[PDB]
């Protein structure tokens, strides 16, 4: 199937 | 206070030409060890990553660290009045809400100075840690410009296949489908034509082209790009900036539900 | 099975760049001859017919008798794909929906593939016989190209009178009016055929300049262009495509009622 | 009866060019001296004049003088119609309504002729006495456009300072602030490419810099352009047409009424 | 006045 | 603060 992610769902924010 | 001074200015040029139709603002973070600039778009789905070292730059000084909210659009309008061949200067006091940016022409008759306005910004910074991808390809700029143009015009997502022999790249619309091979290139010693491909194990991931195409305007800055990739995770169009440092693009993928 | 392969490429985008902007859906009549396609524009007033032969080709093969109809504007997107320098292979079984196009560099380092969807289509196909014009014109396909847009630029309707002395292009509009006379030469000349008029009565019609802008869209595909016309019969604008074939464009005149 | 040919005819195209976007409908009069122009914008705001004189043309003929109402837009898509190598004649008997122009190509194998309609017109033109200024500043004209340029792509007004030491150009806006220092050359070029300042009085001036890129337009005519202004009076951006004579800008500064 | 004529006129249309 | 025009300094003779 076909879905876009983002950057958030891989990565973490700092604090 | 912060001062710093650059003869190579296309550079900064390139660089925000590259960063203005992407990034409306960000955030400077200005340390001794030298310039960073990391931010993601509106939609979270890209994310720029500017880095730049004092020792690229000709002169550089820097007691505070600083942390400029900037309009990028406002500072490339700026930099657009600044000839290809001038000396670039950034000057900003500590407690001041303003950044002085002269231009030196080559003859020595011509200075032009400019003061824009600073911004508080709320700025969402991820940590992305240091990794080595499965297949990392290193092609001529131009070239992978070229593919994402042509690509466009038949969808609105690319498949990307890294593999040893080659790269490929897929796109398909209401018109019909297309693919574009690159082969592996190791019979020209020249490294600006060339591909080459460091590949641990092929990995084929969809990204969308609109992305890919605000991240070819950086194209003037290096002639060749690096994309690198694993499994599932974004892509990284890297841009080597001479000396200076880089600039990278991290790409969400598309996937399988 | 249906399958050409052709190295000067650049043709095949030409032709494109002659036929989307006049022609929206035609019907490519694909035989062991050659490739064929005759279509009229909405209005009716003028028609394009192009041929191009087998023998230009590198390579062709055409079991079955084939008539694809083909939208002109996709196709002339897909050939924008395609470098100036580029060997193009086209493809396509008896029962298919699809014409596949192929692109081969010349250091064969980059392929790519396309796969276009096709339709069925009502061509209206007219009978153009064979005849001679009272005057047959020819001269530098950029010349009449920029005769048409400056006259273009003055009036909707050119008045082309041509005699054994020479030709008169006028146009009148709002503004004022125009002539463009072009005198019979002295036949040193070569590609730039400082125009050559071979005459069987003086004749005088008048066409609409809208559609000769459009039939000038063709002037990369020859180094000179044949303007053939009698009296109150459409004007056939000729492109010699280099050994391939040629292309035709039929404009009816105006008369008085 | 008024002809003129002139061989290079790429001047009269570039001239066009610099005043079709600005000026719309003029009134060029016609003597024995030669050929002028005044007129201002649909606004008022700006000024332009003209003038060529008989010396420069390779052939003029005027026996009876002339005021003929043309419209620029129309004449300059005539002079479309010309190459850049091409003879141009320009022709009109006493007291007509139409203008022919012929362009005869080098090897004078393709000959085209125009005749362009004129009008009886309302032009409305000012005297303006002749006068010296307090700075006159000559620079390269690509310089003046590019600065122009890059300081519409500050603000919309821009405030040019002229002392002994050099010129400035500050603008100012939502984003920030800018100044453009050009200082008079000392390194001795010779080669034109340097700014030469003769001034009487130090004058500081604020126009739009809307006019100014639309003047810029006339940068292919000459490779320097003259800036003359003095005191709440309007700038002169004058390019000097080679030898055959010149095309003036004037146009109106913006002043501050003090509330 | 003048009158535009189609390509009809003159010729005849096949299938 | 205003515009001026070139009526406001010439003369139309």
């Amino acid at each position: 199937k076909r879905r876009q992610t983002s950057m958030t769902d891989f990565y973490h924010s700092k604090r | 206070m912060f001062e710093a001074r650059l003869v190579q200015g296309s550079i900064l040029k390139k660089v925000l030409e590259a960063l203005k139709d992407l990034i409306n603002e960000a955030c400077w973070d200005i340390s001794s060890s030298g310039v960073n600039l990391q931010s993601m778009d509106s939609s979270h789905v890209s994310l720029v990553q500017l880095t730049l070292r004092s020792e690229g730059f000709d002169t550089y000084r820097c007691d505070r660290n600083l942390a400029m909210g900037v309009n990028l659009t406002s500072m490339s309008k700026i930099l657009k009045c600044a000839g290809n061949e001038d000396i670039i200067t950034l000057r900003a006091e500590d407690n001041a809400d303003t950044l002085a940016l002269v231009f030196e022409a080559p003859n020595q008759e011509k200075v032009s100075d400019y003061e824009m306005k600073l911004m508080d910004l709320d700025v969402e910074q991820l940590g992305i840690p240091e990794q080595e991808y499965s297949c990392v390809v290193k092609m001529p700029s131009g070239e992978f410009a070229r593919i994402c143009r042509d690509l466009s015009h038949i969808g609105d997502a690319v498949v990307i296949s890294c593999a040893k022999d080659g790269v490929k790249f897929s796109a398909s619309g209401e018109l019909g489908n297309g693919n574009i091979k690159l082969s592996q290139t190791s019979n020209v010693d020249k490294e600006e034509e060339a591909v080459t491909i460091e590949m641990n194990e092929p990995v084929q991931l969809t990204f969308a082209l609109r992305y890919l195409n605000f991240f070819t305007k950086a194209t003037p800055l290096s002639s060749t790009v690096t994309l690198s990739m694993s499994a599932d995770v974004p892509l990284v169009v890297e841009y080597k900036i001479a000396d200076m440092g880089h600039l990278k693009y991290y790409l969400a993928p598309k996937i399988e539900d």
